[PDB]
């Protein structure tokens, strides 16, 4: 009942994951070591793992089937919005309910310069989207999903970005009915939905925690010119 | 702002 288009999309999103994310963690060693001892220590780390995340981020994107049909400027809007969002979202495939250097903990992210405020929330999320237990066909569909939202911020073509949205979405949907079966489909794309709901409160208050953090020009002194140019400056 | 790096990434 998946038409030969969405096995297609299901395939290219999976190739354009196994393109950008290294589950061997073999480029962390080029990151600005992590520094546990320590206000503020773990920052240069963490901003390189997302700064290198972003990158990863935007390679996946452009392999997004109608991605490249939009305009540069809707783009450029929709990966600044979600960024954090992926990144969060694609982070959960090293989570675990249970390296050592780069296994990252609350207290890290707390030397980042950010709150239980935060932190607690996105443990929660993690947690929730750990049980869904979701295909990895499921999981790349979602990033896709979530990075091609109409309702972003200074989207001009809502309607195409919408179009290409609902595309991905009709494929998550089918996908589901046709290869993921029950119980543990039961409400699986509202479940999912509900996720990219979270992402968005997630979002806003990493958004929140970012300006206080890179207030201070010797903490935005620790990031990346990328990380700057995405998350603002 | 212009995204010159975000821009450049993206092709
Ligand atoms: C509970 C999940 C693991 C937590 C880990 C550490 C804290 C990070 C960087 C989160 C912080 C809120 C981001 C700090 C960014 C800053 C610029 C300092 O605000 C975002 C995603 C989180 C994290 C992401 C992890 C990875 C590892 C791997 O899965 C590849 C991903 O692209 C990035």
């Amino acid at each position: 009942k998946l038409s030969e288009e969405q096995q297609h999309i299901i395939a290219i999103l999976l190739d354009a994951h196994h393109k950008t994310y290294d589950p061997t963690y073999a480029d962390f060693r080029d990151f600005r070591p992590p520094v546990r001892m320590s206000p503020l220590s773990m920052l240069p780390h963490l901003a390189d793992l997302v700064s290198y995340s972003i990158q990863k981020v935007i390679g996946f994107a452009k392999m997004i089937p109608g991605f490249r049909d939009l305009t540069s400027d809707d783009q450029i809007v929709l990966l600044k919005s979600s960024a954090i969002e992926v990144i969060m979202l694609r982070s959960n495939q090293s989570f675990t309910m249970d390296s050592q250097d780069y296994k990252y903990d609350v207290t890290d992210v707390s030397k980042a310069g950010h709150t239980l405020e935060l932190i607690e929330p996105l443990i929660k999320f993690q947690v929730g989207l750990k049980k869904l237990n979701l295909h990895e066909e499921e999981h790349v569909l979602l990033m896709a999903i979530c990075i091609v939202s109409p309702d972003r911020p200074g989207v001009q073509d809502a309607k195409l970005v919408e179009a290409i949205q609902d595309r991905l979405s009709n494929t998550l949907q089918t996908y589901i009915r046709c290869r993921h079966p029950p119980p543990g489909s039961h409400q699986l794309y509202a479940k999912m939905i509900q996720k990219l709901a979270d992402l968005r409160s997630l979002n806003e208050e990493h958004s929140k925690q970012y300006r206080s953090l890179s207030f201070q020009p010797e903490n935005s002194m620790k990031l990346t010119p990328l990380v700057l140019e995405v998350f603002g400056n | 702002k212009n995204h010159p790096m975000l821009m450049n990434l993206l092709k």
